[PDB]
């Protein structure tokens, strides 16, 4: 359909209508409410089935419609109102389009993050009064759903209607199973934080009452199988956002009460078995999410004790556990790892077929799913497998920032891997050749690696500090208080002298014919590179007396002459870094030079980060 | 379309599941189910306790008796009754072995923990009277343990930190306090999700006053507090405020809670927000309380939250003999507890960060509890709030970006949110702010708004070219998170359907932009602009707003 | 049991066995000062959510029976376990006729 171009015309019109002035939000009403019909129609025709179920084109048209309501911010300051709340007559048909998008986790996270913006943010202009009535109507809807969830326990409902009532349950539920970054005080129960919002255990109560309702009322349709396996998916989506997001290690939990709750919940669902469904990696997905959360951390006895599946073990079979094929596969995997570090791991050796440690599996094979892979090319499935299995690496089980310096260009640890010098020389030769005109993505990842690795060659001179142990640096990256630059002591080593990273970086990213301007953001990237390399390493002179600001301080100045915050403030931070020194701050020649520099510019863009740099 | 009655339901006896989740209940790092840790404890300064058939005889493991109680009142009560009855009984036990100053009160911590596992096993039916009972109860217990919550900021000469290096009883006291503060949170939760037709009961001046004394003992502005208790107290404040909003007939109970009493909350809570975080020495006696530490000397998780390493949970895996009917328990040690994994400090700081999210959001919740207001917000919730907002702008800039650590994005999201708090205060609560305090902090206000303002045009990328380089130099943590959510942590975000990465390239990019001081959502940017360009009040001098804006334009 | 004034599970909780520091049939961790009853409660509890009615019975029968044995064939230790273990076996056995299964009873 060409209604793709119809929505294109409407979004081009709204983009044209910016505001009275060029900058386009206008928090307050401008009674000029001309796109009112199109705005209503956005959701009036969202209840259709032609291209209202498509993504790509139509999806970005809806993303542009969200930007139009932020370009009009709040027209309710003098207009846009209804009998009760108009923001709720929006949310309700948004939840209709949600039950349309009921299953697609994509289509639900995106929609409720933008409506998050709408409620947690785009009414957050005001807060109290609109929020109050919004929460009132939300609680009304919740009570209605709960009262409807009762009479289906006794059979006097429909079949599709029952499916959709329990699905609307799920939709409220997932809408509610994210972390703070998705809502705020808009909804009554997602307002607090630190392991509890007024939701979290209103929600545990929800989950346990609905387990009651499930063991009370059921039906044998595979769609119902799905709208229950999605519920175990959500009862672990409960915890995924309730994690401290530990970089790249499986994210430790904020609250071991989510841990015990979900343990109890999916273990009672091992019991329930309600609605088995074929072709379902969701089951083992949840089990391995949670075990990933429970690998070998202090949560160990927690998981094994409050979710013991082990009592479905039965080594004497090749059809091992009774839930579903690939589930029981990965669950025997998790089981078998449990047994692994239970028994003496000396009884385990790396048998090298799949190179994971294996103890004596059994005299007879009896291990059809001991280590094998199984997926319809499902990278998530096999990566669950691999992380959990190799989690007892007993070798290179560390890193996050250094692991990212390797993630972009995968296949990169095919060698020493631990070794600093391999990435040293590879990024050297990269910036020596690896660009023609467009290497402004991978070269950029090499500059973030150059910064991190400066901070690593700082982590050293203190026995094993290589890429191995690196979630973030110390002298630069453990956040502090006080005068932070107290930490940065001049007795540090000379940059170029004790960093070939500096030598060849000074050659390449600093003696660039286009360092003046090749990619503003890449400029700021190498800027933070210099920031950190200096924070760790003694400063070479900015100016050698006879001019030549050191083709890096030159970047400081020129970006200090930016047009917005970006390159400008990213420059400002490091002036002091050159100042903290000795033998170049000896006669404070550096100090006086940079004092004259902070007084060698008055351009209006830069008064702010000027006052920063001075500070 | 029948949904059939299943004429042979198997529906759990949740009191039985509770009996289980008690007898098995094990704290994080313990050798035993903490119930059994009780179950190996006889005490010789309480010969014989009873409240209602709870004889901890002269020869009883406090466990032996408590588990037996579980059995008795299991036969007696129904679920709500059993919650109430364990509350009353286990409590009056906590007293009689707490106000008895010569006996091994290490039952008490796990007894409180049992309060916790009770109230938060069935917060559905737990009810106001016993709620307040245990609330006020361990409140007076914390007034019992005045010593540890109020230990000199640095042990001024005369006072010496020559303590027996003892998380032994340090655990006893601290554990009780934090566990019971989490129990206060869970009691607030039973009422917090309880119908707001019935909110005139668990609120009373006794709740408030007990919390006065305990809150003031924990947030010890003069002595050296500990961060589990600080967390826990401020969390209690938080949920308190949550219900101060979520109570429908709000004026009456807002009259009940004294204005000076919120004021004595928020003097200490501003004190908190102005206390800071020194990771490198967070596990070391640092400066006078201006360095939230949670020192390894007093270091475990807590209950609805796990902030420390809980290393001393391992020494709870040496808390009792585990092979002996100990009268006094096995050491836990302040010295033994705590170049290894500063991820410890990082996750704990990600907490303290989320703590100050709590603090900002409940300052914000105060902002809502009054639309017409009183002494707690008198322009002071602009002074201190914007002081935090600008302190975090200055810290994120001067160090934290480039410090490029796990904290970045969480902190920047939440301090842009405290910006939004400043916004709604300065728009709706614009009524209160008077000249004296808009002059005390004209500074902070105007220039924090200016800092956020120098961004919108953003001629740098406006796209995913190398602002994704920035997403790598700082947001590398959230890059690990996009990798982890697509490869480990979403059933559907593997094999992306091509309508989502088109969005990712710019969305995660403006995420890292909000990290790196720029490209805050047009929402955010015009919030910050309209806070300042609100010429209705001469926060800016009209003849110099041009010199202001010309850093960007306008 | 008449005169055994206790929750006989607690009775069991008062049964430590130093010599045997290694025990595990269906997850039955036991050590020196580690009470038979501590592992009894261990089982009872998580076995409730794991096992069903009769499979709970059978699991108790066989596990606590392995206990019956390895203490019985352990003449060096004393067997205070087996009397009340067997008393537990009886509460099990009695609990229902129809629920209790003849296979378990056989074993």
């Amino acid at each position: 359909e060409s209604h793709v171009k119809y929505l294109d015309e409407l979004i081009l019109a709204i983009k044209d209508l910016n505001s009275g002035v060029d900058s386009k939000v206008q928090i307050k009403k401008v009674p000029s409410l001309k796109i009112l019909n199109t705005l209503i129609r956005n959701l009036k025709d969202q209840r259709r089935n032609n291209i209202m179920k498509n993504d790509t084109i139509f999806s970005k048209t809806v993303s542009a419609l969200a930007l139009l309501l932020e370009y009009n911010p709040f027209l309710l300051v003098m207009k846009d109102s209804n009998g009760n709340f108009e923001i709720q007559r929006l949310i309700d048909d948004f939840l209709n389009i949600s039950v349309l998008n009921y299953d697609n986790y994509h289509r639900i996270w995106f929609m409720r993050r933008k409506l998050g913006s709408w409620c947690k943010a785009c009414v957050e202009f005001y807060g109290k009064p609109a929020k109050f009535q919004l929460t009132a109507h939300f609680e009304n809807t919740m009570n209605l759903y709960e009262q409807a969830l009762t009479e289906v326990l006794l059979g006097k409902t429909e079949l599709l209607k029952f499916y959709d009532t329990l699905k609307g349950l799920y939709i409220l539920l997932y809408w509610f199973t994210s972390e703070y970054s998705t809502f705020g005080n808009s909804i009554a129960f997602l307002d607090s934080s630190l392991g509890f919002t007024k939701f979290d255990f209103n929600f545990q109560r929800l989950i346990r009452i609905v387990l009651y309702v499930f063991d009370s009322c059921e039906l044998a349709a595979l769609e119902y199988a799905e709208i229950q396996l999605k519920y175990i998916s959500l009862v672990v989506d409960y915890v995924c956002n309730r994690t401290i997001s530990t970089a790249l290690d499986a994210p430790a939990l904020v609250c071991c009460e989510q841990l015990k709750f979900v343990l109890t919940t999916m273990h009672h669902f091992l019991d329930n078995k309600y609605g088995l469904l074929d072709n379902d990696p969701t089951m083992a997905k949840g089990i391995l999410r949670l075990y990933s959360l429970c690998i070998s951390n202090d949560f160990s006895k927690c998981f094994v004790d409050h979710f013991p599946i082990d009592q479905w073990a039965d080594f004497s079979q090749s059809e091992h556990f009774p839930f579903t094929q690939l589930t029981n596969k990965a669950l025997s995997i998790v089981y078998f790892d449990l047994k692994r570090r239970s028994l003496p791991v000396e009884a385990l050796k790396y048998d090298n077929k799949f190179n994971i440690w294996v103890y004596q599996s059994e005299p007879d094979s009896s291990l059809k799913n001991v280590t094998s892979p199984f997926d319809d090319r499902y990278k998530q499935l096999e990566k669950l497998r691999l992380l959990v299995l190799k989690k007892f690496n007993k070798t290179e089980r560390g890193t996050l920032l250094k692991y990212r310096v390797n993630q972009l260009s995968p296949g990169f640890f095919q060698r020493a891997g631990n070794d600093f010098k391999l990435i040293l020389n590879e990024a050297s030769v990269s910036i020596q050749t690896c660009f023609k005109t467009n290497n402004i993505t991978r070269l950029t990842s090499w500059t973030v690696i150059l910064g991190r690795l400066a901070c690593l060659e700082s982590e050293k001179f203190s026995s094993t500090k290589d890429m191995d142990n690196w979630y973030v640096c110390h002298l630069c990256d453990i956040e502090k208080t006080g005068n932070p630059f107290v930490r940065i002591n001049p007795n540090r080593p000379e940059a170029a002298g004790k960093s070939e990273i500096f030598r060849i970086l000074h050659s390449n990213f600093l003696s660039h014919p286009n360092i003046d301007e090749f990619s503003e953001s890449l400029l700021s990237g190498i800027l933070f590179s210099l920031h950190r390399i200096f924070s760790h390493f003694q400063p070479p002179k900015l100016t050698d007396g006879n001019g030549q600001i050191n083709k890096s301080f030159k970047l400081v100045q020129k970006c200090f002459m930016n047009s917005n915050r970006y390159l400008r403030l990213l420059s400002t931070r490091i002036i002091p870094l050159f100042n903290i020194s000795d033998s170049h701050n000896s006669e404070d020649e550096h100090t006086a030079t940079l004092i004259k520099f902070l007084q060698s510019q008055k351009l209006p863009v830069v008064k702010e980060n000027l006052v920063i740099a001075w500070t | 379309n029948m949904v059939p009655l299943n004429p042979n339901r198997i529906i759990p006896d949740e009191t039985s599941l509770f009996l289980e989740s008690i007898l098995l209940h094990q704290i994080i790092g313990a050798d035993l189910s903490t119930i059994e840790i009780l179950n190996r404890l006889k005490l010789d300064y309480i010969t014989e306790f009873k409240f209602k058939n709870f004889v901890i005889a002269k020869g009883a493991p406090i466990g032996k008796s408590i588990v037996s109680l579980l059995l008795r009142c299991k036969k007696t009560l129904t679920l709500d009754r059993f919650i109430d009855t364990l509350l009353e009984d286990i409590a009056v036990l906590i007293k009689e072995i707490s106000v008895h100053p010569n006996e091994s009160k290490l039952a008490v911590p796990f007894l409180v923990a049992l309060m916790y596992q009770i109230v938060q096993f069935r917060p559905s039916a737990t009810h106001n009277l016993a709620l307040k009972d245990c609330f006020l109860f361990i409140c007076d217990l914390i007034r019992i343990y005045h010593h540890v919550l109020k230990v000199p900021i640095h042990e001024s000469n005369m006072n010496l930190h020559v303590e027996p290096q003892i998380f032994q009883y340090e655990l006893i006291d601290y554990l009780i306090i934090s566990y019971s503060f989490d129990l206060l949170e869970g009691i607030l939760r039973v009422l917090q999700s309880h119908p707001k037709q019935t909110y005139m009961e668990f609120f009373d001046e006794n709740i408030l006053k007990s919390f006065e004394f305990v809150y003031k003992l924990a947030l010890t502005i003069s002595y050296k507090p500990m961060v589990n208790v600080i967390f826990s107290a401020v969390e209690v404040v938080n949920i308190i405020t949550s219900i101060i909003l979520n109570m429908d007939n709000s004026s009456d109970l807002k009259s009940l809670i004294s204005g000076s009493w919120w004021r004595d909350c928020i003097t200490r809570l501003y004190a908190l927000l102005e206390k800071e975080i020194k990771s490198g020495d967070v596990y070391n006696e640092n400066v006078d309380t201006t360095t939230l530490h949670m020192s390894k000397y007093h270091d475990f998780f807590g209950l609805i939250r796990n902030i420390g390493d809980n290393e001393l949970g391992g020494l709870i895996s040496k808390l009792i003999y585990t092979d002996r009917l100990q009268s006094v328990p096995r050491v836990i040690s302040k010295e033994d507890i705590g170049f290894t994994a500063p991820i410890i400090g990082y996750k704990m700081e990600k907490w303290l960060l989320k703590l100050k999210d709590e603090v900002l959001n409940i300052f914000e919740n105060l902002l809502m509890i009054y639309g017409d207001d009183a002494t707690i917000v008198n322009g002071e919730m602009l002074i201190h709030s914007s002081k935090f907002l600008s302190r975090e702008q200055a810290l994120m800039i001067e160090r934290y970006v480039g410090q490029d650590s796990p904290n970045l994005d969480l902190r920047c999201h939440l301090i842009e949110h405290t910006l939004t708090i400043i916004y709604r205060l300065w728009k709706d609560h614009f009524k209160q702010l008077r000249e004296e305090q808009i002059k005390q902090v004209e500074s902070q206000l105007i220039m924090s708004l200016w800092r956020f303002l120098v961004c919108q045009t953003e001629t740098v990328t406006a796209n995913e070219r190398e602002m994704r380089d920035h997403r790598h130099l700082v947001d590398s943590l959230h890059d690990l998170t996009i990798k982890d959510q697509a490869s480990y942590y979403e059933d559907a975000f593997e094999d992306l359907p091509e309508y989502i990465e088109e969005e990712l390239k710019m969305q995660l990019n403006k995420r890292t932009g909000r990290i790196m001081q720029v490209k805050y959502d047009e929402k955010f940017q015009e919030m910050a602009r309209t806070i300042l360009e609100s010429k209705s009040f001469d926060l800016t001098t009209l003849e110099e707003a041009d010199s202001l804006y010309i850093s960007m334009g306008l």
